[PDB]
C-alpha cells in the first residue's frame, strides 16, 4: 500500500 | 498503455506506458507526481498547498494564499508575497527586499541597512548615522551624537 505525509497544519 | 493500481487502503497508483511517470492519489485527497527527470510534486489536499522537490535540491512551496517560497541548495530562502514583494533572506543574516513600487530595502545581520526608495533617493543607517543622500546631490545626515549635517551639491 501507500500513505500519505503528514499534514503540516495541526487538526481542528 | 499503462496501468492504474488501487490498494486496499484506498491509495490509487498511476503509472505511465514507459513507468516513467508515477501519480499516487492518497486516500486522503493529496496528490503526489514523481516525474522522469526525478522532479516530486506533492499536494497537500486539507493544506491545499503544493511542494515541489527538485533533483538539484531546491524546494519551491505554493501555499493557497498565492505565496510562493524558494529554497535554494545554499541555503538562500526567496519568498514572493501575494502583493509581489521579493524578500531573499541569505544563511548569513542578510535580507534583500524588492518591493513592486521600485523600493530595496538591504538588511544586515548587525543591523545597518540600505534602502533606495523608488522616488530616487537613498539611505544609509550605521552604528554612527542615519544619512540620506538626494537625487539633486544633496546629502542630509544625523549622527548619533545627536549633531546634523547638510552637504550642499556643488551646483
Amino acid at each position: 500500500d501507500l500513505s500519505p505525509r503528514p499534514s503540516p497544519n495541526p487538526h481542528p | 498503455g499503462g496501468r492504474l493500481v488501487v490498494f486496499p487502503n484506498g491509495t490509487r497508483k498511476e503509472l505511465s506506458a514507459d513507468g516513467q511517470t508515477v501519480k499516487v492519489m492518497f486516500f486522503n485527497g493529496d496528490v503526489k507526481h514523481t516525474m522522469p527527470d526525478q522532479r516530486v510534486i506533492y499536494y497537500y489536499a486539507e493544506a491545499q498547498t503544493t511542494h515541489i522537490t527538485y533533483p538539484d535540491g531546491m524546494e519551491v512551496l505554493q501555499f493557497p494564499n498565492n505565496q510562493t517560497e524558494k529554497h535554494f541548495p545554499d541555503g538562500r530562502k526567496e519568498i514572493t508575497f501575494p502583493d509581489q514583494t521579493v524578500k531573499t533572506l541569505h544563511p548569513d543574516g542578510r535580507e534583500e527586499s524588492v518591493l513592486t513600487d521600485g523600493t530595496i530595502i538591504q538588511l544586515n545581520p548587525d543591523g545597518s541597512k540600505v534602502i533606495q526608495f523608488n522616488t530616487g533617493q537613498r539611505e544609509i543607517h550605521t552604528a554612527d548615522f542615519k544619512r540620506r543622500e538626494y537625487p539633486d546631490g544633496t546629502v542630509k545626515t544625523v549622527y548619533s551624537d545627536g549633531r546634523q549635517e547638510t552637504q550642499y551639491p556643488t551646483g
